[PDB]
């Protein structure tokens, strides 16, 4: 009958902890979510995060190269999904910390994940405030690393994301 | 304990927005300070947990928004959506609780005495903010260039503002302003940029155009000279290039855009230009003074990047004032944020001990509290 | 707290053998401050003197050919500090010996330096009272060149100052 999906508010308690700033010598390194998935139910009536990695600032001295460079080694070919990044660029002009909004819907997954992730895709982009920018993305070639990702962002003030200089 | 106590910049002069936390040298936001709402129903259909689109999102968003600049001059006109230019700025662009955190703000020159205490009053009663200044804009860059004693010049983007200061006091008998800079130089360039047949209109363009604006254009040290020099030149003309991968060419459009800031006679008023009204301001200035005044021409905002401006204001002032006399101009490097950088500079110092402008204070003092916590 | 720096009493110790004279047979030569040098505390909280060459009317005869020039060799080249000075000119009409404050702060100096200082102008010139001219000091070379002590009052003295010609 056309029913559609809906976002629960699990995802926007995710969102807001990941969304807002706190204390900069510490709860800014490790009280901030850098990454995160969100996922369609088995049910299929609602929008929920799970397992899918959530990573954090200061994991850059614990593990990776940067958090969303590892997201990005993590992704599922054969699924679509929503994601939420917190870019930080850099220069002497701005310090640009963005909250950007990520379709992933890869090439490789199905007709019937997507046009339900798809449908739904605009009604968890009006629950989130305070995102500056959005990807429609479909497949790991468009996400592969920082500098296809800074373009997407655009401007000429992405002269480093991430740590990495461009 | 300890912690980078994270206190909050904010800084709108001539309807360009800058916000950061004290300390930074670079903003973490800038903006126009533009808000639009629907004409009817939201951006996409039904309501969304907001419908109203501040700067960015009102500038991206075509067909569907009703706008304002809550400061459409050098004045603010309006307080009700100044309000949520600067929750937006807090909650959405610095990502910032200000319930907690201390506010360094800026009132813009040549502002109605209430225009700080209707400030104030927003932070206190709206924001909540348990600490607070506000400063004039002016002093801040006088202070980053190296005076405390001078004249400032604004041309951040809906007016020049011309700003004479003996030891942190603004002139008010001789302070001047000259309603057009940066913003109507960008409509300017288009309406030159008619000449070549390209049919500018949309923001998706004003956004090329601001980007020829910052990257491509230059005041004439001789108008006549440039125009020369350009016509014996085996290139003047250039091409731009939008990011889709289509073309543009620009060539004298470079120097005819900011010429009419030294003579808004071009463009059509009949007001002087930046450095008429620049020695207007001086010569009502008190005879003491003026002398000083002549050697300290500080030259901020985001109109004061284009090349030879300041070279130009040098060359031009010169022919102005008495000979015998010696003028000296100075253009800082991040000359485009320096009112804002010495806010920040300001935002950082803890010495509250000869201020007292808090939420205990400000129930006692009311929102004229900011005119009886400075000597 | 977005507050400038607090001076106290501590630089009114050392400005009491300027706002005040002795007698000229011993005590003046032994007593008067000719130059002396502030400094903005670390802390970040308030200017204190900076115990580097306090200059007199003794040290004059043994090395010092005049006050400020043994001064103008501390004064640091890229960073911002206050300074006083006891100026000894001859004029038409008047022997003058007058107090004069010094702000310095170099063209090239840091602007997060310049701001801080050049805030306190208000708070030092409120309590260096009794002072009769100002000295902005723009950098060295600025005031190397000993006539422009002369000028920086005014220039209107026209016969001797510091004991040279002017």
């Amino acid at each position: 009958m056309a029913s559609g999906v809906t976002v629960n508010d699990e995802v926007i308690k995710v969102f807001n902890d990941m969304k807002v700033r706190k204390s900069s010598t510490q709860e800014e390194i490790k009280k901030r979510k850098k990454a995160v998935l969100f996922c369609l139910s088995d049910d299929k009536r609602q929008i929920i995060v799970e397992e899918a990695k959530q990573i954090l600032v200061g994991d850059i001295g614990d593990t990776v190269e940067d958090p969303y460079t590892s997201f990005v080694k993590l992704l599922p070919l054969n699924d679509c999904r929503y994601a939420l990044y917190d870019a930080t660029y850099e220069t002497k002009e701005s310090k640009k910390e963005d909250l950007v909004f990520i379709f992933w819907a890869p090439e490789s997954a199905p007709l019937k994940s997507k046009m339900i992730y798809a449908s739904s895709k605009d009604a968890i982009k009006k629950k989130f405030t305070g995102i500056k920018h959005e990807w429609q993305v479909n497949g790991l070639d468009d996400i592969k690393d920082r500098s296809t990702l800074g373009e997407k962002l655009g401007g000429n003030v992405v002269v480093s994301l991430e740590g990495k200089p461009l | 304990d300890e912690d980078e106590t994270t206190a909050l910049v904010c800084d709108n002069g001539s309807g360009l927005v800058k916000a950061g936390f004290a300390g930074d040298d670079a903003p973490r936001a800038v903006f126009p300070s533009i808000v639009g709402r629907p004409r009817h129903q939201g951006v996409m259909v039904g309501m969304g947990q907001k419908d109203s689109y501040v700067g960015d999102e009102a500038q991206s968003k075509r067909g569907i928004l009703t706008l304002k600049y809550p400061i459409e001059h050098g004045i603010i006109t309006n307080w009700d959506d100044m309000e949520k230019i600067w929750h937006h700025t807090f909650y959405n662009e610095l990502r910032v609780a200000p319930e907690e955190h201390p506010t360094l703000l800026t009132e813009a020159p040549l502002n109605p005495k209430a225009n700080r205490e209707k400030m104030t009053q927003i932070m206190f009663e709206t924001f909540n903010v348990p600490a607070m200044y506000v400063a004039i804009q002016a002093v801040l860059s006088l202070y980053a260039s190296g005076r405390t004693t001078g004249i400032v010049l604004d041309s951040g983007d809906g007016v020049t503002h011309n700003v004479p200061i003996y030891e942190g006091y603004a002139l008010p008998h001789a302070i001047m302003r000259l309603d057009l800079a940066g913003r109507d130089l960008t409509d300017y360039l288009m309406k030159i940029l008619t000449e070549r047949g390209y049919s500018f209109v949309t923001t998706a363009e004003r956004e090329i155009v601001r980007d020829i604006k910052e990257k491509l254009c230059y005041v004439a040290l001789d108008f006549e000279n440039e125009m020369a020099t350009a016509a014996s030149s085996s290139s003047l003309e250039k091409s731009y290039e939008l990011p889709d991968g289509q073309v543009i060419t620009i060539g004298n459009e470079r120097f005819r855009c900011p010429e009419t800031l030294f003579q808004p006679s071009f463009i059509g008023m009949e007001s002087a230009g930046i450095h008429e009204t620049t020695y207007n301001s001086i010569m009502k200035c008190d005879i003491d003074i003026r002398k000083d005044l002549y050697a300290n021409n500080v030259m901020s905002g985001g109109t004061t990047m284009y090349p030879g401006i300041a070279d130009r204001m040098q060359k031009e002032i010169t022919a102005l004032a008495p000979s015998t006399m010696k003028i000296k101009i100075i253009a800082p490097p991040e000359r485009k944020y320096s009112v804002w950088i010495g806010g920040s500079i300001l935002a950082s110092l803890s010495t509250f001990q000869q201020m007292w402008i808090t939420k205990q204070e400000y129930d006692e003092a009311g929102p004229s509290i900011v005119h009886r916590k400075c000597f």
